């Protein structure tokens, strides 16, 4: 379904025919892809819009190669259409984290609580689950079973039919061992047809509780559907996250994150199986790139991004101990090439573990220190000279540099 | 352009008072 894309890469990625007859060809696959994964089509034919309109006005940078550049655009585009941003906060911030777990009926919102608090246990918290699970008994069993396998606590009195008594119960006393994370699966009821049900219980819970956290659980089988409950959901409470889950039982799992999106909610994990481990924090970009190019969006991401004096100094100077190993570099310089067993000098330079000292001392200086220097002294010459390593010889060597060239610069 | 290809060149000229 949209797996199929990378191949529609590593084809566009291989001089298959024309520039322009293979853009084609590949915006041809990927809304098939796309659309084929159950992602709205309105926002295929968007996406593949704003991805002609960017191939017309941005222009091309240096050591970009006329379709490189091109998916730079893609990849930055689906990249906006399943996240926009960088990997979500899902660090607690205030001692205890509160976190609610709203999940339709079928949507594993137990499954998720189990596999969510080993998440957060296994990386060094003292997790704590709270059986709200009011609408379901059977929960209660599955529920303290895998949760005794995991070494985890979780408060529940059966048929107290009363949740929001449970949850002030539950998380009150969980902050008795001062466990650090309260994980409260709230009863889910409405089965499928939910219509506005859970949202109600929920903004009392909220209202009630008061926690740190609500994330509503989607299966991730639910399509582009998700946009209505999702919307919903976001409408009624705007802090809060989503959990697509049984994301790897299905083939209408990018209709879902797209769709989710879509509305404006955050996607913190994303489910991928029955066992406990199965759940990682989603990220956004590593997800596009893991579909698009295994690495191959790696290299253009190298490329791109590496890519009144003592100012340039630094940016300057910067870009290039970056550099970059490949010979596009004199593809700037107006001059063809001859050799190659020559650039072995550069990897040999690179040799030395410290390349200059220049970079070291320009860092141990204050960001206005960079500017007007003249009133460096000796006692202040010493002081970045010890920060950064070198010797006052070294230093001194820098600062006469940078005016023999505001001199020289004058003298022109 | 040249601009650096001046400065950013004419650095090694003596590049001497450098550590042994």
């Amino acid at each position: 379904g949209l797996e199929n894309i990378r191949d529609a890469v590593r084809k566009f990625l291989t001089g298959s025919t024309p520039y322009e007859k293979a853009v084609d060809e590949f915006i041809k696959d990927l809304q098939k892809s796309l659309i084929s994964s159950d992602v709205n089509v309105k926002l295929v034919f968007s996406l593949t819009a704003k991805i002609k309109e960017r191939l017309n006005k941005e222009k091309p940078p240096s050591v970009l190669e006329r379709k490189e550049w091109f998916i730079s655009i893609v990849y930055d585009e689906l990249s906006k259409l399943f996240g926009g941003d960088k990997e979500p906060n899902v660090n607690p911030t205030k001692l205890p984290f509160i976190i609610m777990l709203v999940g339709v009926q079928g949507s594993g919102k137990t499954t998720t609580a189990g596999k969510l608090a080993y998440f957060y246990k296994k990386r060094g918290y003292k997790v704590g689950l709270v059986a709200a699970d009011v609408y379901r008994p059977a929960a209660y069993d599955q529920l303290l079973q895998l949760g005794n396998q995991i070494g985890v606590q979780v408060y529940g009195e059966p048929n107290n039919q009363n949740p929001i008594e449970i949850a002030k119960k539950g998380v009150d006393i969980f902050v008795k061992n001062k466990m650090d994370i309260i994980i409260v699966d709230t009863a889910g009821r409405h089965g499928y047809g939910e219509e506005t049900k859970l949202l109600e219980e929920m903004k009392e819970m909220y209202d009630v509780l008061k926690p740190d956290d609500v994330i509503l659980v989607i299966d991730a089988s639910i399509g582009q559907k998700a946009y209505d409950l999702a919307s919903r959901f976001h409408q009624a409470s705007p802090i809060g996250s989503v959990i697509i889950t049984k994301m790897d039982g299905t083939a209408k799992g990018g209709g879902a994150l797209s769709a989710v999106v879509a509305t404006g909610a955050t996607i913190k994990f994303i489910g991928t199986g029955e066992k406990i481990d199965e759940l990682e924090t989603f990220n956004a970009k590593r997800f596009v790139s893991r579909i698009l190019g295994m690495g191959d969006i790696e290299s253009i991401l190298e490329k791109v991004k590496g890519l009144l004096t003592l100012r340039d100094v630094y940016a300057q100077i910067i870009a290039l101990r970056k550099m970059g190993p490949l010979s596009k570099v004199l593809q700037h310089i107006p001059g063809l090439g001859i050799m190659l067993p020559t650039p072995s000098e550069d990897q040999l330079k690179i040799g030395e573990e410290k390349i200059r000292r220049w970079l070291a001392a320009l860092n141990s200086m204050t960001y206005k220190e960079l500017e007007n220097p003249n009133i460096i002294d000796k006692s202040r010459m010493r002081r970045i000279a010890e920060g950064s390593g070198l010797e006052v010889e070294e230093v001194r060597e820098l600062l006469e540099w940078y005016n023999n060239m505001n001199r020289l610069l004058k003298m022109v | 352009g040249i601009i650096l290809v001046l400065l950013i060149w004419g650095t090694v000229l003596l590049l001497k008072s450098i550590p042994h």
